[PDB]
């Protein structure tokens, strides 16, 4: 399986970064080589996306608490929370009981930026 | 030609045991997954007499019982159609 | 060429050397290693040629080439018995059969006494064209040769150095 | 219950690099990845005649010569 | 079946006979240059795409965090579920 | 039976000269870059590296594990096949060798060698107890790890000194 | 030539192009570009596309949580609530539903 | 027992303030007629013939009712869904053409091999274009919603 050796495994870095350089400076003369400097290329092209994310994310951190759902340990119990969900219809039988209305006092708040008083 | 040992019927007969086993788990989870949504958006539920159950259906929601073609789909299925439907 | 890069004859002559050694030193009987690679052979083969078009009477820079020109002939030519040697094949495997058992089987070559006639033809004018390139036009028509050779019982001057 | 603020970027960045990792893996280290070009060297490759008749070519030629070229 | 008798192969770089290795090199790039277009499908994806629940939240942020810096007391049980 | 997807001469008699050419290629024969020296011995190998040449060097080119490879029954003219690759290990791995890195950069090619995809058939049916599949796996593991930019370039210069070389199968 | 002469006339016309007709530096840099489709942007594109997601539903999110801090209240089920099927918690489509009830019924 | 299957309340208030008959636009009849049969082993799905009838009715544009919103709000969301089938078929037909000239010098072998998963590949790469520009990928997920409403629902007594 696979194809002839075309350049260094992907755990070497001095020899990808090599490749990848490369890719800029001398240009290839066989598919082969092509592809091996787009592979090292692509070491460095992709880590540096995931590096941006996480610089991102801690430079600019996202604001809501959704996120400790994410959280790996949680994760099983999230998926047992969708397949037990209670059985019923997704149409209302019987007027919601709240102890707020949200959308009345959204239609204030958006209105007034004031709550209903 | 053929034979029980040649390399086709033993290749055919290790992936049928190897494979479908898996591929049963996978699509019964995928069905399992699709229960779960349905049950929870329109759960089957059953009642004793159709012909009471539709009469209160229609004073609840204000529909002329004349309007409305009821017609036996299955032998344990019964359905309500607007009849003045486009 | 239409370019505005500019070339040092040290930097033309490593170029040229490069695809010189690259050309010759690739696998030719693989179909896939010249069909790949000759797009990126050709657009070298122009920079190359751009670039050492002064230095053509050169005393270094001028027989690296020509033995890149020669060689790009020879990988021409010899791809090109090769490819009619594989349809030959090809049109002898379709017609064994699916399976091997006749079953949808294609019309087989009649003509094929004659068709290896003109491959061993052609074979021998590639040894005289590219005097210079015996061991690419052994890889790739020399071979093809043999294997027909094992469908169809015919002769040529290298039969017997192929185990024929 | 009600924290002044809500560390959000360590569980964010485990889930990015999770999720990144997996995909960046599937699609690069395996050799698996390469199972297609093995299944087409091994079948498909060299395996071609231009002296046989297909389909495509024939419906190609016979539309053509229906409506004269 | 029957094939041609009068083959003029190449000679040369410059005298090119056409072959199915050429059409192999025609191939190539026609299915290189699927691989061009095929990328406006999952580039447009992901600049077309919004995820947002109602046309609600706009109005919020509008209204209420136009600076994208207006700071929510955060009450824990509303997205934990409990 | 004849032997499995071969040309049949006759009756139980197979067609093996594509195998014998296969052969000639990988060119089986002590490469030195300097002559034997005028007063000169047996060059020298210790009983370590003669021990690995040992399940190498007992091939009787039977041809079984050859015609037992699938990978070799599809691509017949373009896969070396099990018993010409571990020919091609056993003057890889001979230490008295001096062109270790030719016949590697000759062998890495994706037809001759990475179509073996490890079936093992050709050392369940090898009449001499021999491995050919493990001789493969380290093959392509050293070249792995030995590959470098310019071995394309070395087997154009091995293949200019093959120039007058006569007509038959050989390095190239 | 007749209309068949004007029919054939545009078809060669039409149907003249080829990638045999292309320069061989085009030829290359088709091939390169799909190639590096393939190998760089395939993956990256993927990745991108988990950032916006994760930024979009965080604008989603903090919109509910910035809502209920000016409503000041603790019932959580009135702006979501998570037993509900599907994306009926969300407080604006539970009012849907209200207001489909209300209708329907009598 | 027995099942009784009824229109849902969305259904109920669709029928009450449907003004008049919808021109089907071309598009819309296509998408329709190239869309997959739904076999309701339990009804919790939308199917062609409920999408249809959503489609056939009118509202007022103006209509400031609550109510009407919601329908005309459903109603554009099974649209686009219908609009968007159109892509499946130009996609898969191209999926296996394109490859099929391709490899039509090969051997039969690869044209198994090939054609099934180029074919599921098109079909999937149409189906992409076609939600693509029905304007599906910038639906909120209460319109979303509100176009997956079941059409039928079983009656729950009391
Ligand atoms: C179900 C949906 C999918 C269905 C299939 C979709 C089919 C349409 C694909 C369109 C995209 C472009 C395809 C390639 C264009 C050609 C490029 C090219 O020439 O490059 C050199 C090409 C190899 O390219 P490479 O990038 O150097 O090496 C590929 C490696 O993957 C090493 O590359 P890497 O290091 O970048 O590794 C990344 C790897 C990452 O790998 C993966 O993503 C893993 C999956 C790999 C296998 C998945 C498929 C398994 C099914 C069987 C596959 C074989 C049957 C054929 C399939 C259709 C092939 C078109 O990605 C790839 O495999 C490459 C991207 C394109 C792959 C397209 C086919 C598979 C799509 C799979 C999507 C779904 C996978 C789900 C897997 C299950 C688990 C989730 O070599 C050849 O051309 C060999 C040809 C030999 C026969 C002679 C043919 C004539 C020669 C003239 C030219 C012919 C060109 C056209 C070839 C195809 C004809 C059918
Ligand atoms: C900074 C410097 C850094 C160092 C240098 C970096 C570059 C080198 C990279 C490594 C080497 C790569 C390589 O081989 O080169 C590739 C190749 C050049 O190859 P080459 O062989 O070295 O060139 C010699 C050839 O003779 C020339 O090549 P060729 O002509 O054979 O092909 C080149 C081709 C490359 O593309 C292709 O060959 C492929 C073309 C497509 C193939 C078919 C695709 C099929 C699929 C369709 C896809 C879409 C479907 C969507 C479906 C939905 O170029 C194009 O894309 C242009 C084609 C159109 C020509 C014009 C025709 C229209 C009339 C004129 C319009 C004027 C409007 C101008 C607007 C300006 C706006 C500001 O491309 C280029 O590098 C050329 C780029 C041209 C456009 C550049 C525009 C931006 C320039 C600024 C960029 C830097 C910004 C910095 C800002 C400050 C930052 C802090
Ligand atoms: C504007 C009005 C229309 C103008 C059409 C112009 C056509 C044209 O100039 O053709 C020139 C072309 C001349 O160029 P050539 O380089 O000499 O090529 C000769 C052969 O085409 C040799 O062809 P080949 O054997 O190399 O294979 C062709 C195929 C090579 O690629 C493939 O075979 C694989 C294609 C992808 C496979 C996976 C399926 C993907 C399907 C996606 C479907 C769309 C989804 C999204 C949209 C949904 C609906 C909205 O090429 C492509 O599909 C590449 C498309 C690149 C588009 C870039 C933009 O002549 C022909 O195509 C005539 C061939 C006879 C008819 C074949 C009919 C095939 C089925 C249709
Ligand atoms: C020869 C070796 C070559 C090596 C090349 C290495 C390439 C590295 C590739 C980096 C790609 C990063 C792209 C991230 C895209 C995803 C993020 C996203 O969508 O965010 C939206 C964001 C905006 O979203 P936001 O959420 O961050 O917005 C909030 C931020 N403020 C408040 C400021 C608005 O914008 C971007 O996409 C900007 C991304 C910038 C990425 C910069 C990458 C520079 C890489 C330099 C590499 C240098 C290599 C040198 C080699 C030397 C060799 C000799
Ligand atoms: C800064 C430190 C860095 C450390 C780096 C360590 C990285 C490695 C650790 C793993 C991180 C990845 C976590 C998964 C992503 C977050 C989970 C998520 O979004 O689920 C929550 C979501 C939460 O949605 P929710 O709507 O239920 O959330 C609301 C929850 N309640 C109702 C309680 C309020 O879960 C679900 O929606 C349910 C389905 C989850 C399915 C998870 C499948 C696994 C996905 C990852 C596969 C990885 C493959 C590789 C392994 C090979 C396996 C064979
Ligand atoms: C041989 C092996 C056999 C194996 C057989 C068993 C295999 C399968 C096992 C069971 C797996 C069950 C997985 C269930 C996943 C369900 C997750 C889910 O519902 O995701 C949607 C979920 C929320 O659902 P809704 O509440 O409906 O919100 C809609 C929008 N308002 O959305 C998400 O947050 C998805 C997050 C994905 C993040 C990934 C990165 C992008
Ligand atoms: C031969 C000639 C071939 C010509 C092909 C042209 C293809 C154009 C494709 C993009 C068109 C997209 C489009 O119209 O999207 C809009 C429209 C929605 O907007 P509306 O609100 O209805 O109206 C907008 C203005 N008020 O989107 C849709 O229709 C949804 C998606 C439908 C499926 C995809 C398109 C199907 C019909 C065209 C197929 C073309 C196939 C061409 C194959 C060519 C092969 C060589
Ligand atoms: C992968 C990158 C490289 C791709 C290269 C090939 C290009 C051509 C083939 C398509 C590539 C992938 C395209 C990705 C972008 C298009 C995705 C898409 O249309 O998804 C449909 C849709 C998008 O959701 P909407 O709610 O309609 O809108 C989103 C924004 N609100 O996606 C889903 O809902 C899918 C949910 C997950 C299903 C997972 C099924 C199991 C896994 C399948 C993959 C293996
Ligand atoms: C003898 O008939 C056949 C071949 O010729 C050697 C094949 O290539 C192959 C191998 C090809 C595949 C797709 C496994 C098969 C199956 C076949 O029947
Ligand atoms: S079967 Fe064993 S002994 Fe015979 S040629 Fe192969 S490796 Fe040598
Ligand atoms: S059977 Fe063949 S595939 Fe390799 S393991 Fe032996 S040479
Ligand atoms: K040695």
């Amino acid at each position: 399986s696979g194809n002839a050796a075309r350049g260094p495994p992907l755990y070497d870095l001095p020899g990808n970064f090599r490749y990848a350089k490369e890719f800029f400076t001398k240009p290839a003369i066989s598919y082969g080589e092509f592809h091996q400097q787009c592979t090292s290329l692509r070491l460095f092209v992709c880590a540096g996306t995931v590096g941006y994310m996480l610089f991102s994310f801690t430079m600019w951190p996202c604001r809501s608490s959704y996120w400790k759902n994410w959280a790996v340990w949680k994760v099983p119990g999230n998926i047992m929370h969708h397949f037990s969900k209670r059985s019923g219809s997704i149409f209302l039988d019987e007027p919601l009981k709240r102890t707020i209305d949200v959308p009345k006092t959204y239609a204030h708040l958006i209105a007034t930026r004031r709550l209903p008083g | 030609m053929l034979r029980y040992d040649s390399l086709l019927w033993q290749c055919t007969l290790a992936a049928g045991i190897w494979f479908i086993p898996q591929d049963v788990a996978a699509i019964s989870a995928f069905l399992l997954y699709g229960r779960s949504k349905s049950r929870t958006i329109n759960q089957p539920v059953y009642v004793d007499n159709i012909d009471t159950a539709a009469n209160e259906y229609f004073k609840r929601k204000g529909l002329d019982p004349t309007k409305m073609i009821m017609m036996r789909k299955s032998s344990k299925i019964t359905e309500i159609r607007y009849g003045e439907m486009y | 060429m239409l370019t505005v890069d500019k070339f040092t004859r040290a930097e033309a002559l490593q170029r040229a050397s490069n695809l010189y050694y690259q050309v010759l030193g690739t696998n030719w009987e693989d179909g896939l290693n010249l069909v790949l690679d000759v797009p990126f052979w050709e657009s070298e083969l122009e920079k190359v040629d751009h670039m050492c078009e002064p230095y053509l009477c050169d005393d270094e820079i001028g027989p690296i080439i020509r033995n890149l020109h020669e060689t790009v002939n020879c990988m021409y030519a010899c791809e090109d018995v090769r490819d009619h040697i594989n349809e030959l094949l090809e049109l002898s495997s379709r017609a064994e059969g699916v399976m091997g058992s006749g079953a949808a089987a294609s019309e087989e070559v009649e003509n094929m006494p004659e068709q290896c006639g003109m491959v061993t033809k052609a074979y021998e004018d590639l040894l005289a064209r590219y005097p210079e390139h015996h061991p690419k036009i052994e890889q790739t028509v020399g071979h093809g040769l043999a294997v027909l050779r094992q469908l169809e019982k015919f002769n040529f001057k290298s039969s017997h150095r192929y185990f024929f | 219950n009600k924290p002044v603020v809500v560390n959000t970027s360590g569980v964010v960045n485990t889930a990015v690099l999770g999720i990144s990792g997996a995909w960046l893996y599937f699609y690069c280290v395996p050799l698996r990845r390469k199972e297609w070009y093995d299944i087409m060297m091994d079948y498909v490759h060299h395996k071609r005649t231009q002296y046989a008749s297909n389909f495509p070519d024939k419906a190609v030629r016979t539309a053509l010569r229906f409506a004269k070229v | 079946a029957r094939v041609p008798e009068d083959i003029e192969f190449t000679k040369n770089r410059y005298t090119r006979r056409y072959n199915l290795a050429t059409e192999d090199r025609v191939k190539l790039l026609n299915w290189n240059a699927f691989c061009i277009a095929v990328t406006a499908l999952p580039i447009a994806y992901v600049y077309y795409s919004w995820y947002e629940s109602s046309e609600d939240t706009d109005m919020i942020y509008r209204t209420m965090d136009p600076m994208r810096e207006a700071k929510a007391d955060y009450y824990l049980p509303l997205l934990r579920g409990h | 039976q004849p032997l499995p997807h071969t040309y049949v001469l006759k009756d139980l008699v197979p067609d093996l000269s594509n195998f014998y050419n296969q052969y000639k290629s990988i060119e089986p024969f002590l490469k030195r870059r300097r002559a034997k020296q005028p007063g000169e011995k047996e060059y020298y190998q210790s009983i370590e590296d003669r021990e690995k040449l040992d399940g190498m060097y007992e091939c009787n080119l039977c041809a079984c594990c050859m015609t037992s490879c699938p990978s070799y029954w599809w691509n017949p003219e373009y896969y070396l096949g099990p018993a010409v690759l571990l020919q091609a290990y056993r003057w890889i791995a001979d230490s008295r060798d001096e062109f270790t890195t030719e016949r590697m950069a000759w062998i890495n090619d994706s037809m001759r060698l990475y179509r073996c995809h490890g079936i093992m058939n050709c050392t369940s049916c090898c009449p001499k107890g021999l491995d050919p599949a493990k001789a493969i796996a380290k093959m392509k593991a050293a070249i792995a790890a030995a590959y470098e930019p310019g071995w394309t370039k070395i087997v154009a210069q091995e293949s200019i000194a093959n120039k007058k070389r006569e007509s038959g199968m050989m390095y190239a | 030539g007749g209309i068949g002469g004007v029919w054939r006339g545009a078809f060669e016309v039409a149907s003249a192009y080829t990638a045999l007709n292309l320069e061989r530096q085009r030829f290359a840099n088709i091939i390169r570009l799909g190639t590096f489709c393939r190998v760089v942007i395939w993956p990256v594109i993927p990745l991108v596309g988990l950032f916006h997601y994760i930024r979009q539903r965080d604008r989603d999110w903090y919109a509910l949580e910035l809502l209920r801090s000016r409503c000041k209240s603790e019932d959580c089920a009135a702006f979501y609530d998570w037993t509900m099927p599907g994306s009926s918690g969300h407080w604006r489509m539970q009012n849907d539903l209200e207001i489909i009830r209300r209708a329907a019924n009598v | 027992a027995n099942l009784l299957l009824v229109p849902s309340d969305i259904t109920i208030i669709e029928e009450k303030n449907k003004i008049a008959k919808r021109r089907i636009r071309l598009l819309e009849k296509t998408g329709l007629a190239l869309m997959f049969p739904v076999f309701h082993w339990r009804y919790s799905k939308l199917d062609k013939h409920d999408m249809y009838n959503i489609l056939r009715r009118k509202f007022d544009p103006s209509a400031s009712d609550p109510a009407i919103d919601i329908c005309r709000r459903r109603q554009e969301s099974v649209r686009r869904r219908v609009i968007a089938q159109n892509g499946l078929l130009p996609g898969l037909l191209l999926g296996v053409s394109l490859p099929w000239w391709s490899l039509r010098r090969y051997n039969y072998q690869s044209k198994l091999i090939v054609l099934p998963f180029c074919a599921y590949f098109g079909a999937i790469c149409g189906r992409i274009a076609g939600h693509g520009l029905s304007w599906r990928w910038v639906e909120t997920d209460r319109q979303r919603m509100l176009g997956n409403l079941p059409a039928k629902v079983y009656y729950r007594p009391k």
